[PDB]
């Protein structure tokens, strides 16, 4: 029962620590060559954690977490597992003082909703959508990084891209759902556009007419197959009602659209293109309104999905791209049109319009904002030490061994960035209990200051879901005790 | 370890060999001799006073 | 495979002592949780505080411990939850019985004090079990106390309302008598758990597409046999004939809803919508039983005898779209018992688990409308057993005095371990409760929402005398199985 | 290197052998401690009968080997107490080995064991106070029946189980031949139900389907088959030009000869049964082989699966008219109950415990052995070790006036009946060498030698008001192959293992 | 180190385990192998003195079983049985993590009323009631319990109920006497007056002397201040012929010219006595103990009125008789071996000993355990009283009461599980007169039977093994 127990507390700790010291934006890059020849060259430690051999549970909790903090915010990953690794670190001195673990994860959960009530107030909130903060939000986060140059390039397309849609999705919070993304290999990256409506980038080439006003959509997934009786059918059946754009797939077989019935769709030239994306198929779907159908006998009259410009287009003059408006309900995930000569600016691009949306979302999930860098951690490890004096009982400890592990946040802030880590956190401490919250730690410059004036800010919620999170996981590996292989 | 290849041992040899095989059939002898118990190997068990 | 006589009995007991300490920490409302590998590949890191998954879940080669986890099993098909608690009893059992054969008594002398100690906690358990008035002069909150204290380690706390509300309509309606067919669970994704509400029926579409009208009003509905249609070529076309011929023999009723268990593709869908006929494919099978019953359509093979009037009858059958899921309604059966719950959460063992465990709730209930007879729980009930038994030794001459005593600690470390696992002292409270239990008479117990002796009467921490008279009388017989049982090809 | 032989192999057979008799001496008498079975494959039972025991274990010495060949041609003879055979092996073998400590030649221990058992037999048909009269004993038999069910709660439920078991072995009694044969067997047993539900029915009911699922299922008339007749788009034309065919040819054949209740073994379509239901006769498809006897014993004909011998007296043949819903949760079985005495009988089972399965078909075969032995010789010993105290008094006394070394056999031999009441009084929990002496001078100061064990913890000792009762051929039976094997295992010292090669 | 401890006591309490009720086995006290050659005993007492004891926790119970031998004699096996059960008991109570303190505390309430219930059944007999015999012969025959000498038991009885009128001054142990010599048996003890050293100026020497005022000697150019010194002690045999004396102690070493001067003077000088004996001769004959004698003239010797000495029979069978405070009553048996010695002087004490425990106060309980099982049952009634942990601690000290009734039917060779089991039982309902008798090995009435044990000695036991429990269950370490 303990003996268990406490392999679990070493295993998870030091999963903890192997990426402890990635922490930060100075935090350093690792290279463990385990497995057969992993040359893991990278200072971010969410995929050092994706690449780490796990082979013990609560271990492989963490790695849990780490997925489950990109889910939630996209941010801080490593933070939820250091946290949880301090924090399961320190209830060995509960467990050897006496506490059975119940009692430790219970006044955890009790220390959490206190942090969380602490935390939520203490912030500097924003009132209104705010598009001023959104884009210094963005120059905290879309900057730093090669797309700084393409900054204004990409941060007010996004707020206007939520500005034209401000979504009813978890209290009209920005989901993954604003208007259908789409990305181009080529062009410069100032040929990016905000679109209204589903794109396509994939080679349609057709010489006769694509543009139609009347833009009929269907979803046939019955491609040609090799055996006449199964095979000119939906194109019988395209003659009955004239779905001039429809997009293929080849589900069946591999022959797509033969000479046989590629004359006869191209006697009227349809909208060609073959092997859809499998996870855009139905947004694609939940844009049209048609039905995505291969059996050709269940082709309806109420299949005729609707668009209102549909093109082989040329967009920036070379594009060859498949716009199409007037849909059902179109709009299916934040666009941002990722075109680009060179492919560096095509990844970096989109990852930091993905890391964008990552952060309004969660800018509006909880419209608060506090200062990031070390200074909520010393506050809240303040205010709930203050708390452990007054809770009684023997959770009186437990807070207060909730408090001391998150003491780690700073201190690795404080090491990572070359400084002294335990005399710079007391003075952290000594300056908050008489000053104020914002003092902490600015790694962008390597300094102990007041960081709203030196602009290290996040969203509330980061801080928040990853306490969540990390006690969650606490919690759990707290409460496990017992294990049994051999099903 | 004992090596018996020469002539006295040869003699000794054969004769040690009969009494080994007198005494697999000694007991056998007479209207009321004890039975002895062989089997083939796979389970059939003979059990035989001739 | 043969064994000697002092091993044999030993790693038996061992076998079976280990398996009630692999149910020990999952018992009570405080269970710390144990993970399940099957080493495997990917085999999930699972938590979980119910127990009967675990020996679901264990592959034991011990077979004295095999006979253990198959009396849990018959546990957990005759009540559903408790079987861990019977299981940790009966280890708890073989525990005191190999310290008595340390004392070198015999074993039958053993069983022979087990089985009139068992005797008397039967009628002891018959001493205190009032029937309550939560179905006599019909209160609620009682329910909601027996579907309380069963509901323990599950997710439904919300909709633990719903489901007493269910109680209340089965005690009212849904009693066929106490339909134990009725029990109908199902749930979806995305959301919590506080999204369950009333059905009546399963959740399969019109699959002709919306063009299929919702009020298809009188189904006569049951199985058919194959997709109607219009040398090998010849010889299905020639069936695809006869098969046409049988689709003109069934458009003669009139039907609006059936049920075409096997997979149909196209021109078979088309002639069903021709001939309004519905295809619905191979669902949950006690729902099919729910629509043979309380809608009407039964199993079946071929349909060449029924032809005419032949058929389940029924009046109005609806498949509608709510919440943008396949979410339908099968509301107007002609005996409005199985109500369906629908419920739009976020995990998948839930699919399971809210079935088995409205299906153990509604088993005790059920053994509340048979007897609505319950005892106070919290290990009262337990101390009550320990103390008559105590006193029945104290009264019993000869060596079986010694083997109930033992039996009387084996109900006392009963609520010791959900103490034990409450993370709450243990030895002194229960040895405080044992000791109030004596002179300050049955109705007082153990309380663990805030840890102390208290009226277990006031506090309503009820338990149906059903479950707990078949947890005594199980975990009883399967230690005297094993008990009666030594040396043998008995274990490897 | 090593070879073991002479006297040394005599002294390692029987610390094997009785090695054997040490696992089953715990399981005799019916408060012995009931033991498990394992396979290999994994399958798990328990059993109290020491014959399955015996049988379904694997030894690994060729001693023990010949133990259970022989104890298993000791099933057939009794099948009740084959354990207590082994037990005396056990017993006489060591006692036999405590004779060649002093020196005895094992042919003289074992015909002095002969001698002894001569002495046995003997004296039991002197301490015979048998009732001859048992046959109309139906009152009696509650209790003859009592004590084969002691060691459960089927004494409980004895008022139907043991009337049950009187009334099978009334139908059974063939008044001057008086044996169940091998058409006789009295078992269907329901994997499932209660304690009264194992119940009087002499019929068949078997798992099989029926003819229309949804028929009704009341067919009176005797005129009923039983097919050998197997199944052996212009071919599934001319399949259904030979389907209608058989219905004109098969059926019509039928018409001339008098099959009605077609029970087809193999397949067919049931639309021309269904055609057979709307002129209403029934026929089932897929029936199975072997039940022909049961089924056409129902008014005393006898197997006929043919398309032209079933004729209007050799039909498939029916018991009594009564129709309960056998399968309740499971399908409806077959009615095969309806017009007359079954001679080949065999009852209604509904146990749910394969326990209660296994007792009552095994159970009811030792009844078959020993009720027989009210009729074929009826000749009864009070047991629960009376018999063995009694028989070895007079061993004892036996071993007096007579002048041989071979008298030290026969008070080895008499010892090595004590363990019977000894482990009586051990499996029963009690002191197991001062209750049995205890009850040995008990009967030296009175002569009743029908003190025994109280093994069913009950009043007295006395075993007349509690009717521990066996038969005295399975009493003589069981002594006299006890030590007929006794002296097999002393006549054998070399055992010369093939394939185990000796160097 | 907690554990040794309790390993080192109930490996004590196990050597007198197998010796517990007179139906005890005996152990084999061999030991270094110069002259070990064979020691049998059913004394468990001599046994734990035989020990070389190596776990100093032991020690401890050692020493209380020796605290208990001096008190009343015969009672370290039980005391010593008693104490390792507890211990016994106790570290199966630490296993199920008790502090020891609350099993020290549960000790103590439980032994209080352990205590009081023994005053509950507190019987008082008919001696010191209505003047019987047998009643007080009951108790003077278990205490002679794993011995021999039930022949003269009635003179040993005879010794007990003259000492209500001779030999009790409050109970008085010092006016006992026992000697033997070798050669006979068990009937051969008689009444005597004092020890055994006879008349040695010869066959000069007579019988009857006339008044014995009696004390100790002293003793008996350097040769000539060694004749002065031979004139100093011829001083001295002129000043005890002006005495008057008949008999003098002679603890010092005397040859043949103070002798025969001593005894032409009338002076019986009685060499080097042990000086228990000469405690008898000290205030029962009154005559006391000195080293120099010079300052006693006339007036400040010893006082007595007549010692005789006679030969009867092979011994120094002298029987000194007459004496001033005549309760010097003297066992001379002539034993079998050298082992009776002790033992019926140490069993003499022991009987004598709680037989002046009860003409101090004759109250009795029923032996044979019954009383340990009433002590069981009263204990056990109390943990079902009181909440707490320590009603646990109670329990187990039910449990090794239940344990010595269990050893005395186990070491008779009967069963002890069941009828221990059913006496437990029956003590419940069948009030306390019922009880365990050994010798026949059944269930009866203890009263009726009279097998009886005074309470000064149960009380003795029950509370000092306790005391001994909570000493060494205290320490832990070392």
């Amino acid at each position: 029962p303990a003996q268990i127990r406490f392999s679990n507390i070493s295993a998870a700790k030091a999963v903890a620590d192997a990426i402890r010291t990635s922490l930060g934006p100075k935090g350093m890059d690792k290279m463990i060559q385990d497995g057969k020849g992993d040359v893991t060259i990278t200072n971010d430690g969410a995929t050092i954690l994706k690449q780490m051999q796990v082979l013990h549970p609560a271990a492989r909790m963490l790695v849990e977490l780490s997925k489950a903090q990109d889910i939630e915010a996209g941010d801080g990953t490593t933070s939820v597992v250091i946290i949880a690794g301090s924090l399961l670190d320190s209830c060995t001195k509960l467990l050897q003082k006496g506490i059975h673990p119940t009692i430790i994860s219970e006044s955890f959960q009790k220390a959490l909703e206190k942090g969380i009530e602490i935390l939520t107030d203490m912030s500097r909130p924003v009132e209104l959508s705010d598009r001023e903060t959104l884009l210094n939000s963005a120059t905290t986060s879309l900057n730093s990084k090669v797309v700084s140059q393409y900054s204004s390039l990409l941060s007010p397309m996004s707020v206007n891209a939520v500005m034209k849609v401000i979504d009813p999705a978890t209290a009209t919070s920005v989901d993954l759902r604003d208007i259908k993304i789409v990305k181009k290999l080529g062009g410069t990256i100032d040929d990016c556009e905000l679109v209204e409506g589903l794109v396509l980038t994939q080679k349609v080439s057709n010489s006769g007419i694509t543009r139609v006003e009347k833009a009929k959509i269907g979803l046939i997934q019955f491609c040609l197959s090799a055996p006449r009786a199964y095979i000119l059918n939906l194109v019988k059946q395209i003659k009955k009602t004239g779905c001039n754009v429809l997009l293929i797939q080849k589900s069946i077989l591999r022959d797509a659209l033969s000479d046989l019935a590629l004359h006869f769709l191209n006697k009227m030239k349809i909208m060609v293109i073959k092997d859809i994306e499998r996870e855009d198929i139905e947004f694609i779907c939940k844009t049209i309104g048609t039905k995505p159908v291969a059996h050709i006998d269940q082709f309806t009259a109420d299949m005729l999905g609707s668009a209102e410009l549909a093109e082989e287009v040329n967009l920036n003059g070379s594009g060859k791209l498949l716009k199409i408006t007037g849909c059902a309900s179109p709009g299916k995930t934040v666009t941002i049109v990722v075109r680009g000569s060179n492919k560096l600016v095509i990844e970096e691009a989109e990852r930091s319009i993905h890391d964008a949306l990552c952060v309004i979302r969660c800018l509006v999930k909880k419209r608060a904002l506090i200062a990031g860098g070390g200074a909520p951690e010393i506050e809240l490890a303040l205010r709930l030490t203050e708390y452990s004096r007054t809770l009684s009982g023997m959770e009186s400890y437990c807070v207060r061994a909730f408090a001391d592990a998150m003491e780690v946040i700073p201190s690795t802030l404080a090491e990572n960035a070359g400084l002294n880590p335990i005399s710079t956190v007391t003075e952290l401490r000594n300056r908050h209990a008489q000053g104020e919250k914002t003092a902490g730690i600015n790694v962008r410059k390597g300094g102990i200051s007041n960081i709203l004036e030196e602009l290290v800010v996040q969203p509330l919620l980061v801080s928040v879901s990853a306490l969540t999170l990390a006690t969650e996981t606490v919690r759990s590996i707290l409460k496990i005790d017992d294990v049994v292989n051999t099903r | 370890g004992t090596d018996s290849s020469q002539g006295i041992p040869q003699l000794v040899s054969n004769i040690s060999a009969c009494q080994v095989i007198a005494e697999a059939v000694r007991t056998t002898l007479g209207p009321r001799g004890m039975d002895k118990l062989i089997v083939d190997g796979r389970g059939k068990a003979t059990i035989s006073n001739d | 495979d043969e064994e000697r006589a002092e091993t044999a009995r030993l790693t038996s007991f061992i076998g079976a002592i280990a398996i009630g300490d692999l149910v020990k920490s999952t018992l009570g409302p405080k269970g710390m949780d144990k993970i399940l590998l099957s080493s495997g590949r990917d085999a999930s890191l699972m938590v979980t505080n119910d127990g009967a998954t675990i020996l679901k879940n264990i592959g034991v080669d011990n077979p004295a411990a095999k006979v253990l986890v198959d009396m849990s099993r018959v546990q957990d098909d005759e009540v559903g939850d408790g079987t861990t608690s019977v299981t940790v009893l009966a280890a708890e059992l073989l525990r005191e019985a190999e310290s008595l054969i340390a004392k070198k008594i015999h074993p039958q002398t053993i069983i022979a004090g087990w089985r009139e100690a068992t005797k008397a906690a039967r009628e002891a358990l018959l001493s205190s079990a009032v029937d309550h008035g939560s179905d006599e002069v019909k209160f609620r909150q009682d329910l909601m106390n027996i579907a309380g204290t069963t509901l323990s380690s599950k997710l439904l706390t919300h909709h633990k309302d719903h489901f007493t509300k269910l109680a209340v309509e089965a005690v009212l309606r849904l009693k066929g008598s106490g339909n134990l067919e009725a029990i109908h669970i199902i749930k979806k994704l995305g959301g919590s758990l506080a999204d369950s509400y009333l059905d009546e029926g399963f959740l399969l579409d019109k699959k002709i597409g919306v063009n299929q009208p919702k009020r298809i009003e009188n189904a006569k509905i049951l199985i058919a046999n194959t997709g109607m249609d219009t040398k090998v070529a010849e010889i299905e076309h020639a069936e695809k004939e006869k098969m046409k011929e049988k689709v003109e023999r069934i458009l003669k009723h009139g039907i609006n809803c059936f049920i075409n268990r096997q997979l149909i593709y196209n021109y078979p869908e088309q002639l069903f919508g021709a001939a309004g006929v519905m295809a619905i494919e191979h669902a949950d099978f006690a729902g099919v039983e729910r629509l043979a019953l309380v809608t009407g359509g039964e199993i079946a093979s071929t349909f060449d005898h029924p032809e005419l009037v032949k058929l389940g009858s029924c009046k109005l059958i609806e498949e509608v779209m709510i919440g943008e899921d396949k979410l339908i309604h099968f509301s107007g059966v002609a005996l409005g018992e199985a109500c369906t719950i629908v419920l739009r959460g976020a995990t998948q063992q839930i699919l399971d688990e809210a079935e088995r465990s409205l299906h153990d709730a509604l088993c005790v209930l059920a053994q509340t409308v048979k007897d609505s007879r319950t005892v106070y729980g919290g290990g009262c009930s337990e101390m009550l057993m320990a103390h008559a038994v105590t006193q029945l030794a104290n009264r019993t001459p000869g060596k079986e005095a010694v083997a109930m005593e033992s039996y009387a600690k084996a109900l006392r470390m009963l609520p010791t371990i959900i103490a034990d696992n409450a993370g709450y002292d243990s030895a002194d409270l229960v040895a405080q409760l044992r000791a109030a239990h004596s002179e300050g008479n049955t109705t007082a117990g153990l309380d663990m929402r805030e840890g102390t002796i208290g009226d277990m009467a006031i506090l309503g921490i009820t338990e149906s005398f059903q479950v707990k008279r078949q947890v005594l009388l199980s975990a009883a017989e399967a230690a005297e199985v094993i008990l009666r049982v030594d040396n043998i090809i008995k274990a490897a | 290197k090593s070879r073991l032989m002479g006297l040394e192999a005599l002294k390692s057979h029987i610390m094997a052998a009785k090695a054997v008799a040490n696992t089953m001496r715990t399981s005799l008498g019916p408060n012995g401690l009931d033991k498990m079975m394992v396979d290999k494959d994994g399958d798990v039972t328990v059993t109290n009968d020491g014959a399955t025991i015996l049988s379904m274990m694997d030894v690994d010495h060729q001693i023990a080997k010949l133990m259970v060949e022989l104890s298993k041609s000791q099933d057939d003879e009794i099948g009740d107490g084959t354990t207590g055979v082994v037990v005396l092996a056990g017993a006489l073998l060591e006692e036999a080995e405590q004779l060649l400590d002093r020196g005895i030649h094992p042919i003289r221990i074992a015909d002095g064991y002969e001698q002894a058992a001569r002495v046995a037999i003997e004296h039991l048909d002197k301490i015979s106070d048998s009732v001859l009269v048992d046959i109309k004993d139906t009152e009696p038999l509650i209790q003859t029946a009592k004590t084969t069910l002691g060691s459960k709660v089927v004494n409980s439920c004895h008022r139907q189980m043991a009337e049950i078991a009187v009334n099978a072995v009334l139908t059974v009694a063939d008044m001057e031949r008086r044996d169940v044969d091998f058409e006789l067997i009295k078992v269907e047993g329901k994997v499932g139900g209660r304690l009264e539900d194992t119940k009087l029915i002499k019929g068949v009911i078997v798992d099989k389907d029926f003819s229309h699922p949804q028929m009704p299922k009341k067919v009176e008339d005797a005129k009923i088959a039983i097919l050998t007749c197997p199944f052996e788009v212009e071919d599934y034309k001319a399949l259904q030009k030979y389907e209608k065919e058989k219905f004109e040819e098969m059926i019509q054949q039928i018409k001339e000869t008098g099959a009605n209740l077609a029970i087809c073994q193999w397949g067919f379509d049931d639309e021309a049964n269904h055609l057979l239901l709307q002129n209403n006769l029934p026929a089932v498809r897929w029936v199975g082989g072997p039940e022909i006897e049961l089924i056409a014993i129902a008014t005393g004909g006898r197997i006929v699966p043919r398309f032209s011998e079933l004729t209007a007296e050799k039909l498939g043949f029916a018991g009594l008219v009564q129709e309960i819903s056998f399968g309740t949760t499971k399908d409806k079985m077959l009615v095969i109950e309806q017009c007359k005495n079954s001679r080949a009988v065999t009852i209604f089972i509904r146990g749910g415990n394969k326990m209660i399965i296994e007792e009552a078909k095994r159970s009811l075969h030792d009844a078959l052995c020993v009720i027989r032995n009210l009729i074929r010789d009826n000749r009864v010993v009070y047991g629960g070790g009376a018999a063995e105290i009694s028989c070895a008094l007079a061993v004892s006394q036996e071993a007096d006036k007579c002048p041989t070394l071979e008298q030290y056999a026969m008070r080895a031999f008499a010892d090595a009946l004590e363990v019977i009441p000894m482990a009586l009084s051990e499996n029963s929990g009690m002191n197991p060498i001062q209750t049995m002496t205890e009850v040995r001078a008990r009967q030296v100061k009175e002569m009743n030698p029908a003190l025994g064990i109280d093994c069913l913890h009950k009043g007295t000792n006395d075993m007349k008001q509690q009717h521990v009762i066996e038969t005295l051929i399975g009493k003589k039976q069981q002594i006299s192959l006890a030590t007929q094997m006794v002296r097999m295992i002393l006549k054998i010292d070399d055992i010369r293992k093939p394939g185990e090669s000796e160097e």
